[PDB]
């Protein structure tokens, strides 16, 4: 049983994201920063591009069939 | 600064006249924050009772100039607390009818946000309305509920629920 | 500048005992919180008060 | 003899609650022996009260029908008396307490904008009140302090409340995920007992005024009877 | 639900509820703008001209951002396609599709295909006529 | 061929309701469905409904008490005459006085006997009984 | 002292 | 008698014959069958609880009665 | 319905508004109709017959509704013209009506009973025969049996409850009894925590330091109230609030070290954040500095400059800053030579 008014958040959680009370992206946005120069920038969760340091022109991300997988090297928080 | 230089309306009040001295207070004490408290201007105050015997001040903005205000929005309204104690600041454009209740409300709720709004049809025929707010700012918001929907009730003329999920309050 | 800063200007010793109120605890009143917290303390206050009474029966 | 007294066609509406009562008029004692009193509440928006004539005793030889009623702004959901003395409790879209001889609520109670669905007084400490909310909550009164006093949120709507005959500080609460919830009031956090047997929606709950049974109603088509001590119904009619 | 096609597939993206700009989001309307003309003079269609603004700008989207559709701000600056982005790739398969059948005169497959897509091309072709967007005297090939 | 959202609701509430389920979603939502399920309230058929936002067309969550034996939507939407109602009901209904029907007329959405008080006809919308 | 001011 | 009886029957109340006579009741079909929908849906959720908890870390055990309550205003 | 009745309600208010322009309130012919106003207020054969009505009719009374609000037009009306104009209110107009008065009080309705407790505070002044006296008396009990079993004090009934057993205190040589008294102040001083709605609690505890009553729970009431002068936003309650703590501190007898926390609270509050608590503690400064034995004032004299001085010398409302040096102004002329 659930309340489909009240329903859990753990269980919402569960959920698929149109499938939900109120649908909503799983995804998100972080902060790379690269190894070469050491900036900043932000790149998508679920990134369709090899993701490329605007100074360093340095591969970042890659793409891949669900979230993108970050270069080795490059660390991240979530943002 | 002159305070009526802030002022944008022709014949400031009282509390436009000091609310404008505290922005070129707060302009000259600013080190670069001045920068943008300079351009920044608001056409009117209103001060509006609240349920629980305080009060708030309603700084009416232009919108184009109220996207500055969002940006410096946090700072400003805390240094306006703390020189006006006891009432609560809030920044609000003045400005189809549906939509633009809906951009008050959200003026309103800023920095925070609606996570959803919820109607209730009682048995009876009565109509609860209710917004969902996020949990980003909890606590101050917390403190400020009652303040916001006598707010929108005094603007607005429509009763409204403020509620913040993932709290039992 | 606080009070006491002003008035130990004087030092004398015998102006400073005249004024007998100026010194001790802060007395001022603490604003008062928002309704919905106050009322918040107010029931949980009750629900010790209810505890207590209810468990006179536990015996 | 399993026949009616009365019948009286008391709402335009739904009768959304009832209670029967021995009211105490602050002027004039009512018959208690010849006549049994009655409250009802419904959907449009009113509360009657009732005067039935009874034969318990022979000690006389009238007055039966209505005898006064409450106006109120919201519907009416449920009913309910303090025992010790007249003052009655009513909820709607607020929970109101009533003193039955003013015409206007007498205090208003609630915890938020939340509607009441049911209420239920305790039998012992007649001063304490709980009740139940659309928003999944139950909320506890207290009358000798006039406030809600405690409130939790629970997973799925409860939908009767009954307090406990002979603990005074235990209740049972019908609940809508196929369970009737076993509580101590003083601790909320953590239920007593729980009740599993029921297949659909648990709608009502009642004590055995012995206090070691519990019987529930339910959706399902079934009354099922517990025993206080065991979380299995030991029937099923 | 899928047309000429017994796929029943629900694979989409879910909106976020709330319609401003993220709260991390500290770049100028404006600087969005010139970088949306750039790749569109570059040659970039509108739809790739929004993966790229997403995945490496943070740019969730350009309306919520900057209030405005790629679409009409690429307008507004002079910079419109001659035929909507959906009816040009459709025509580019059908030629694709055509262009194989001559070298490979037994591919009764691909002779299928193409009544698909070009029965998908009419049914387009046909909105867009109504709508004004494309001329009246419009036909394909 | 896809069916009216008013019948796709309706028709919800009526399976929700056979099955035993205790309560209900719908999606999309309307106007035209707030007043239908606001008049089903009032007569009693259903209990509280709550309507969520989306900022699409929205999503109903109705709560059921077990007695709503079946609500329709009748098409065409011919109109009716406010004389005529009576013979329209006995005809649409099970009986007489059991169940109502509903109508679109110049002062809203609205049962036939409430119709019938204001003296006001239109076209008909459905039937719940 | 609800006795009280009963008296 | 009667009085013998009951205390005689919660004493053996365990042994298996009793058990099965005495918890005997006949159910409706509809009731029935939705006990044994239920019975099946419990085992598959305990069985993928059982077999989750052995490649997971951090998984607290909750009470059975606590399970039911989202919160509570005033905690303790 | 009860949204009907409020506009009822409403439309009756009007009406009475009316009268009081009209000429006929003037005469004395008004009076009787108020009088006829209150008077107004207070099995073979079915076998054979066809049938055919499925429905049946609900029971409702609305006879007891209809008196009640003609009884409420009354009470309402008479109190007009008693008050407007002032040659009718005679005990030889009004003996008639006593009568009447005494059976309203009595009545379900509050709406009703608070216009009986208007009207009775009118004619609390009004000498009246032995038979007509006992109504005063008579209810000052009864509003006690609303404080009775009332739950808060903070009620429309309740309110005016307090307003007539204020004005009974007053000016009716009686007295109650002094654990009533304290009972009902044991009642008012919860409630008080929200002032807005005991304002005229407010006024039934000035009537008793007026009379100088001497009760325990006044001294904590003077505690609550001091508060409330300072930390309450409305202007009308810290006005009241001020009036009745100034009049305890200085009539009830009080030990020598209570009096320097008094003084030592107000002077504490002088530093209070928001500029509306201090101003209203400054009208307690200047009720000091104003009106006061020279001694106490040299006692206290020192003390006063130095705080008023700070508030002058830095505080954010300039309003504040120059009142302080106004109450130092006015202060400084009444101190003897050596303060
Ligand atoms: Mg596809
Ligand atoms: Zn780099």
């Amino acid at each position: 049983v659930q309340d489909l008014l009240h329903p859990t958040a753990a269980s919402e959680a569960r959920k698929h994201k149109l499938k939900t009370l109120v649908q909503g992206p799983r995804s998100y946005f972080l902060d790379v920063k690269c190894p070469g120069c050491l900036n900043i920038t932000t790149v998508f969760s679920h990134a369709q591009t090899a993701v490329t340091c605007e100074s360093c022109s340095t591969i970042l991300c890659t793409p891949t069939g669900g979230k993108a997988k970050l270069s080795e090297g490059t660390s991240f928080r979530r943002k | 600064s002159a305070p009526q230089a802030k002022i944008l309306s022709q014949a400031p009040t009282e509390l436009e006249l000091q609310v404008a001295q505290a922005f070129v207070e707060l302009e000259n004490s600013s080190p670069e924050l001045k920068a943008e408290l300079r351009p920044l201007q608001f056409k009117s105050i209103r001060e509006i009772d609240v349920a629980g015997g305080k009060k708030a001040l309603a700084i009416f903005v232009p919108v184009p100039s109220l996207a500055g205000f969002h940006k410096v929005q946090t700072k400003l309204t805390r240094e306006l607390e703390k020189k006006f104690q006891d009432r609560h600041v809030i920044f609000l454009a003045e400005r189809t009818l549906t939509a633009v209740h809906d951009k008050i409300l959200e003026d309103l709720v800023f920095p925070t946000e609606i996570v959803g709004k919820r109607v209730r049809y009682l048995v009876g025929g009565n109509k609860i309305q209710k917004v969902l707010l996020d949990s980003k700012d909890v606590q101050q918001i917390d403190y400020k509920l009652e303040s916001f929907q006598a707010v929108y009730n005094k603007l607005t003329g429509k009763q409204i629920v403020f509620e913040i999920p993932s709290e039992t309050h | 500048l606080s009070l006491t800063d002003m008035m130990n200007v004087i030092d004398d010793r015998q102006v400073i005992e005249n004024a007998n109120l100026l010194k001790g605890k802060s007395s001022t009143y603490e604003v008062p919180l928002p309704q919905r917290i106050q009322q918040r303390h107010d029931r949980k206050a009750a629900y010790e008060i209810s505890r207590q009474e209810v468990s006179k029966w536990n015996d | 003899t399993r026949e009616e007294f009365v019948s009286f066609k008391a709402h335009y509406g739904l009768v959304t609650g009832l209670c029967v009562t021995q009211p105490r008029f602050h002027d004039k004692k009512p018959d208690l022996k010849s006549q049994n009193f009655m409250l009802s509440c419904s959907d449009d928006k009113t509360v009657k009260l009732w005067s039935i004539n009874v034969d318990d005793y022979s000690n006389k030889n009238n007055e039966e029908g209505l005898i006064r009623t409450f106006d109120g702004e919201s519907a009416f959901q449920g009913i309910d008396s303090h025992r010790e003395n007249s003052t009655f409790a009513t909820g709607g879209a607020k929970i109101h307490l009533w003193d039955v001889n003013r015409l206007k609520p007498v205090s208003d109670l609630s915890w938020g904008a939340d509607n009441i669905t049911s209420l239920k007084f305790n039998q012992n400490e007649t001063d304490i009140l709980a009740s139940t909310g659309s928003d999944n909550s139950i909320v506890l009164y207290d009358l000798r302090t006039n406030s809600p006093t405690q409130k939790i949120v629970q997973t799925m709507r409860t939908n009767a409340i009954c307090w406990n005959p002979m603990e005074a500080f235990n209740f049972v609460t019908a609940n809508e995920d196929h369970n009737a919830y076993y509580y101590d009031m003083r601790n909320l956090s953590r239920s007593l007992n729980v009740f599993k047997d029921h297949v659909s929606a648990v709608m009502d709950v009642d004590f055995s005024p012995t206090g070691d049974e519990i019987v529930t109603g339910s959706y399902d088509k079934s009354i099922r009877i517990y025993k206080t001590n065991h979380g299995h119904s030991r029937e099923i009619y | 639900g899928r047309m000429h096609s017994a796929g029943k597939g629900i694979s989409s993206s879910a909106i976020p509820y709330s319609r401003n700009a993220p709260a991390w989001f500290k770049l100028s309307s404006e600087s969005v703008i010139e970088q949306i003309v750039k790749y569109a003079r570059k040659g970039l269609t509108p739809s790739q001209i929004g993966v790229l603004l997403r995945d490496a700008h943070g740019v969730t989207q350009a309306r919520v951002i900057t209030g405005n559709k790629i679409m009409r701000i690429l307008k507004s600056n002079g910079l419109a396609p001659e035929i909507p982005e959906d009816l040009y790739y459709l025509i580019k398969k059908a030629v694709s599709v055509r262009k194989h059948l001559e070298r490979n005169r037994k591919d009764k497959d691909a002779k299928f295909r193409l009544i698909l897509i070009e029965s998908r091309i009419h049914r387009l072709a046909r909105y867009y006529r109504t709508v004004a967007v494309l001329p009246p005297n419009w036909k394909y090939e | 061929t896809r069916s009216s959202v008013l019948a796709d609701a309706l028709n919800a509430i009526n399976n929700a309701e056979k099955t035993g389920k205790r309560q209900v979603l719908i999606r999309p939502s309307s106007k035209v469905i707030i007043k239908f399920l606001q008049v089903m309230q009032k007569h009693g058929y259903i209990g509280e409904f709550e309507y969520i936002d989306d900022h699409r067309s929205g999503k109903i969550v109705v709560q059921l008490n077990g007695r709503l034996n079946k609500c329709g939507v009748i098409s065409p939407r011919f109109n009716v005459k406010i004389g005529d109602i009576e013979k329209w009901t006995a005809n649409l209904l099970p009986a007489r006085q059991f169940g109502y029907v509903i109508l679109t007329t110049s002062a809203g959405i609205m049962d036939h006997e409430e119709a019938r008080r204001k003296h006001v006809s239109g076209k008909i919308l459905g039937f719940v009984y | 002292a609800k006795d009280m001011i009963k008296h | 008698k009667l009085e013998y009886d009951e205390k005689l029957k919660e004493r053996f109340r365990h042994m298996p014959e009793i058990k099965r006579i005495s918890r005997h009741r006949h159910v409706p079909q509809v009731i029935k069958k939705a006990q044994e929908i239920k019975n099946i849906e419990l085992s598959s959720i305990k069985r993928r609880e059982a077999n989750e908890r052995r490649t997971r870390k951090d998984m607290p055990y909750i009470s059975e009665r606590k399970k039911q309550i989202v919160g509570t205003v005033h905690k303790y | 319905n009860l949204r009907n009745q409020n506009k009822l309600s409403e439309l009756l208010r009007r009406y009475l508004l009316g009268l009081n322009h009209n000429s006929d309130s003037e005469s004395e012919s008004i009076l009787k109709f108020c009088h006829q106003l209150f008077q107004e207020s207070e099995e073979k054969e079915d076998f054979f017959l066809v049938n055919l009505e499925s429905k049946s009719y609900t029971i409702n009374s609305n006879s007891l509704l209809l008196n009640s609000t003609l009884q409420k037009f009354a009470l309402d009306l008479l109190r007009n013209v008693i008050t407007r104009h002032r040659s009718f209110l005679t005990v030889s107009h009004l003996e008639g009506f006593i009568p009447f008065l005494r059976d309203s009080l009595l009545s379900e309705n509050e709406g009703v009973v608070i216009s009986t407790l208007r009207i009775l505070i009118t004619l609390i002044r009004l000498d009246f025969s032995d038979e007509s006296s006992e109504i005063f008396k008579n209810c000052a009990r009864k509003v006690l049996n609303i404080i009775k079993v009332s739950p808060s004090t903070s009620s429309e009934l309740c309110q005016m409850g307090l307003k007539f057993l204020s004005a009974f205190i007053r000016h009716t040589d009686s007295t109650l009894k002094d654990t009533a008294l304290s009972y009902v102040l044991g009642r008012v001083l919860p409630d008080l925590n929200e002032p807005s709605r005991q304002g005229l609690a407010f006024n039934f505890l000035k009537a008793l330091v007026s009379k100088h009553i001497m009760l325990p729970e006044l001294y904590d009431i003077a505690d609550t109230t001091r508060e409330i002068m300072v930390t309450n936003h409305s202007k009308e309650i810290r006005d009241v609030s001020r009036s009745v703590y100034y009049q305890f501190l200085m009539e009830y007898d009080q030990s020598k070290g209570r009096l320097e926390k008094q003084f030592k609270f107000m002077v504490d509050n002088l530093q209070y954040p928001t500029e509306s608590g201090r101003q209203s503690v400054m009208e307690l400064i200047n009720l000091i500095i104003t009106k006061a034995n020279p001694a106490l004032l040299s006692k206290l004299s020192s003390s006063f400059f130095l705080a008023l001085v700070n508030v002058s010398f830095n505080d954010d409302a300039p309003r504040c800053r120059e009142m302080a040096s106004v109450l130092i102004s006015t202060m400084l002329p009444k101190l003897e030579n050596k303060d």
